[PDB]
């Protein structure tokens, strides 16, 4: 067959993954361009939610030294590849979990519907990567929300999970932190209430 | 016009297979006695047509559509996808690649094939496309089956599509068959083995491509095409 | 020595290789655009031409599955290589002989004259590549003129033909069909009479 | 009735496939987390079905007819046969042979496939066929076509026919697959793969068979089937 | 040391496992004559019972695509090999769970005593075998009846089984389906409640 | 009457001996220039003569006694045995075997034979045999000596015994030529060189049988011989 | 694939072919029973022929050292395997062409009409198998009559034959010879009129 070159193959981020991928999580000095939590800036268009969660091991034990990368669609189902912190919305982001901090944080707006390649519509997601210590090559995840249950079961990529009780994990619910619109998120790596991770 | 700017590389007739190749029984009958006369490339040899201005069916190229009397081919559904390019390894763009096969049982839609294999309704066998400027061509067509011949008693021909390339003379014109991977039958076909040289045979097999394959969905063949090497006139009448 | 990339190896036409690469003879429904013996249209200049002509085997019998391709010059002797079917004269065109129709046919004007790559003249020729069953790597041949036997004699590639006996099976007969100019060339592939054929 | 005069050679199973094997994804929920429990064998085990009387339909075996709604299955016809032996070597005759498999386009008759190839009207795609004496069978299909399949994002089976194989007793009761030979996708499926040794592997893959094809009608593969070894009791309660 | 010829290796049944083996499970035309649920006739000697049960995964979820084969004494404890059709009783049988019944069913009577190969009796049971995709070697287990706790303490087999506590997953328990004598096996391939599985 | 139940296994002209061997001059003139034609097997092909009801001589398999004027011939007492299978390695029972051969010198008992060796006035050099039910043949005969014949200025041949097997059919009919274990001549001899394969040429060899041999008597050499492979038919004409 | 055992390879049958097989046209004394020329004794059933040719070599000289076998079915299209010398007609026989004798001679009777595999029947023909020196392998022929013109127009066999001027090599002529039909057929190894040879 043909064979191509090879990928380079992933090693683990390390429990050090803070000073270099989110310096302030970390506590070391941050350079002048950062790529953070702060994926809408106040005055984006949409629903303006806050994203929060913690990151479970087998044990059921806190994960306090994860880091996590986010990608999204803006509430027009657009994804915006040009990353510039003088934007509005950037679809992308990064966020982690820390001694001092055991839940991450998101502030972000509610990504709009999106087409798959047969054109039939997905419902409102963000595409999460997991990367920690113990974790050798990233665990990617998708992040849907309970107050879209009719697009919930109508999405391609749900209804390729076989068993209705993993696309539960997957399903962050609703809540409410000093006003503000907020979804929990708590992901599972291993045992019972395991996310459902994905390979493309 | 045309112009004569270019010479190509001396075909190694050795490599390509010979005339008279006797296992091959049609071959006795079909090959000079005589020795080839050569003559100096002119003009006449050097050039060859352009088929850039052709109108293309917008379904040329796939054979699962180009046929369509209201539904879709029975078979193992395949992309066949290469580069054309010269011995110099410089790609051949805006060059007629066609080409012409099988069902998946083996039959051919023509007359005078009386295989017992099925006609599919939903399949005709005949694809073109002409190369784009890195000398890329694809075609999606099903797997075509082999088929038994009157040659020997109990001949069979490999899986095979027939190709045919224009490239940029009537000195590069050719036209050969391409054979898939892994098929227990090469080593066995006449034709096949009209070529002496194994490495010779190698470049006919089409592999696996895995990366080109569409997901759930179809497979991929890879088969490059390597077309007489074209250099520039040198020191010529001084 | 240098060694470059060693050329695809050539193998025979086969049988079928009317339905993909002469379909109205094959019987089956043609495409909108096919490449055919029509080489000129009507208001073409030049001596308007019929050729036709017979295939022969080795034992005087006719090959009834062969493919032809030829490349001429136009009546001013120069290569028209920009293919359409809008053009009053194309330099290509295919035939073929089939079952139904045991001698092939090509409307075409006279050709010019070229000259070679030494600036000699070469007499009103025509190209001519025979592919078939049987035909492991076809055969290349050249279609000369009888009422052109002042320019034959002259003829540079004609005259590396050793012996004047085997040059004369490349002379076409001047005949006439259905009150029409028409010049007779046939092919013996193999034995008494046999054509020559050429290595470039 | 059956009696207990048959002992069986005990199963290596590390030959054999394990229970889990995580490239095959189901096996991880489907496989058990604790030891198989080692018991003697009695009468419960050492006893099965014998299949002689059941009525098989004369076109059981052929699966070219054994659909027909009105002509042929489109796809390279071939003969599936060859020998039911045990690990000693002896032939193991009347036994039950079951087989399904897919059409030349990957497509599976059951209203779970939603392939995009289509269904061949005219195939059916189950076989079933009783050994004769010598232990051989015999089933005339036409090769499936490799199918994807949701496990990895680029998973192709390689063209298999699933097999069923009765034997003696419950004990030597056997479903494995046939693959074909020089299939490029042999290597690279992970339901292949599941097997650790690569001599096992070749255990499985069906040779063309040039000796057992028909001139100008189809071809033939051989594919061997050895079940666990027989042999009588000796020196049991001493 | 002495090597015969290897066993040909063992590969899952599949997802479609039912086309072959199970053709009115998988909705497709059956032939003539086919191996099935129905064991007993009617008119068959011994206590008439009818068996259900379902397949769990390791996550708890139900096989909707397994394949079960039974072998088991008649109610005088003799093994019927000799499979037709037109006989009141056969040891033989199959079953399986499909998508449109997640309960696989068996219509056969109570199995009668069966000694082991030391002569001493096993309590009545059913051998059965588990097929599915996900499953490499299919999967040896026994059906043990629960009104014969007598027998079951004295079982050769069962007790075989180091732990009491999973001896108790191989036994059925009795219940009542539509004013019929019925019995409950439910199989747990994985986790919590094991079914204790054969090698032989 | 004979029926068309069996079907044989095609011939392998690449491992035969082709028509066309110049080195053996006399081939140039009787070699067919033209294509052989295939025609597929009917009753005409296989069936064949069955020759166990033909009246055997009680010496016609001993040319030690079969020519008897009044003594034993000069030479090394052999005995030549051996079976005849087919390719599946099936004994080929009841068939006809017949050989002939020159004496210890090289002469041959024909009248265009004016080699200078004289003739032995008790060898013939005939021979034939009908196999057991095992297949098995055996000849009591003296071990043939090598002889010059006009092809090249110095062309000898090796100590050789013609074969001739009937088998099953007229498919199956063969005429070789037996060559002695070790003999320098082997691979010198135009006629053996018309063999391409050097493996083929292997089989020809008859090998030293010490097993077989009679102490203080006669030698003994082993020539196994293989006929086309013969099966059943199965899924003719559907 | 599958490889079986090789079949012993053929070699010629050499210039005195005639001592092991054809005693008689040697010159060296017979046995009690010989396999010979005389396939029908003067009592059998059918059209009683005579059937003499000579062979030629490539050069258009005759082939003095010529071995033939020959196979036909009998009047009533049967194939007669129990070869006895008792039997009125039997189906096989044996000829040659020596030094004295430049003619082959068979003497049988016309055979009656078989049925190929698919049940067409076939013309009436007798397959020859010739042997001689400087033939490495044996050649097989067929031999049709001329009287027989519809049927062998109809034939399957003779039908496989491409060309209609090649079908009549195999086509016998009829004469007669003191009384007696015969009917002469010669072959030709090589060259100008070669005769078809088979492969089966
Ligand atoms: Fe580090
Ligand atoms: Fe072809
Ligand atoms: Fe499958
Ligand atoms: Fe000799």
């Amino acid at each position: 067959p043909i064979e191509l070159l090879p990928e380079t193959p992933s090693q683990t981020a390390g429990p050090y993954v803070h000073i270099g991928l989110a310096l302030e999580a970390a506590g070391n000095p941050t350079r002048d361009q950062e790529i953070w939590n702060r994926l809408a800036k106040p005055d984006a268009p949409g629903e303006h939610i806050l994203l929060l969660g913690q990151v479970y091991d087998g044990n059921g034990h806190l994960v306090r030294d994860s880091f996590l990368e986010v990608w999204q669609a803006d509430a027009n189902g657009e994804y915006q590849d040009a990353y510039n912190l003088e934007n509005a919305f950037n679809s992308f982001g990064r966020t982690a979990t820390t001694f001092d901090a055991g839940e991450w944080t998101l502030h972000t707006v509610k990504p709009g519907v999106v087409n798959n390649a047969a054109g039939v519509p997905m419902a409102p997601h963000i595409n999460i990567s997991l990367f920690a210590r113990g974790i050798n090559i990233h665990l990617h995840t998708r992040l849907y929300f309970d107050d879209e249950a009719q697009a919930n079961a109508k999405c391609p990529v749900l209804n390729l999970i076989e068993q209705p009780q993993r696309r539960e994990t997957l399903i962050a619910k609703r809540c409410e932190v000093d006003g503000k619109t907020a979804y929990r998120f708590d992901i599972r790596i291993q045992g019972e209430g395991e996310t459902v991770f994905f390979d493309f | 016009p045309a112009q004569d700017n270019s010479r190509f590389v001396i075909r190694d007739r050795n490599w390509h297979p010979k005339a008279l190749t006797p296992d091959y029984k049609t071959s006795i009958a079909r090959s000079p006695r005589q020795a080839l006369v050569s003559i100096p490339q002119s003009i006449s040899e050097t050039t060859g047509p352009n088929f850039s201005h052709l109108g293309f069916g917008a379904h040329d190229h796939d054979l699962l559509l180009n046929f369509n009397n209201g539904g879709l081919p029975i078979g193992e559904r395949i992309i066949v996808a290469g580069r054309v390019v010269d011995q110099y390894g410089k790609p051949v763009p805006n060059t007629l690649v066609e080409m012409w096969q099988a069902n998946a049982g083996g039959r051919c839609r023509h007359k005078n094939d009386r295989y017992l294999a099925p006609l599919d309704p939903n399949f005709g066998g005949v694809g073109r496309c002409l190369t784009d400027s890195d000398g890329y061509y694809s075609f999606r067509t099903i797997k075509p089956g082999p088929y038994p011949w009157r040659n020997g008693p109990n001949d069979w021909r490999p899986a095979h599509i027939h190709f045919g390339i224009s490239g940029p003379s009537i000195a590069t014109k050719l036209i050969t068959q391409l054979y898939f991977e892994g098929d227990p039958l090469i080593p066995m076909c006449p034709i096949v083995k009209s070529i002496a040289n194994p490495e010779a045979v190698q470049q006919l097999i089409a592999k696996l491509d895995m990366n080109n394959a569409n997901p759930m969905d179809c497979l991929a063949y890879r088969f490059d095409i390597v077309l007489r090497g074209q250099r520039k006139t040198h020191f010529e009448n001084c």
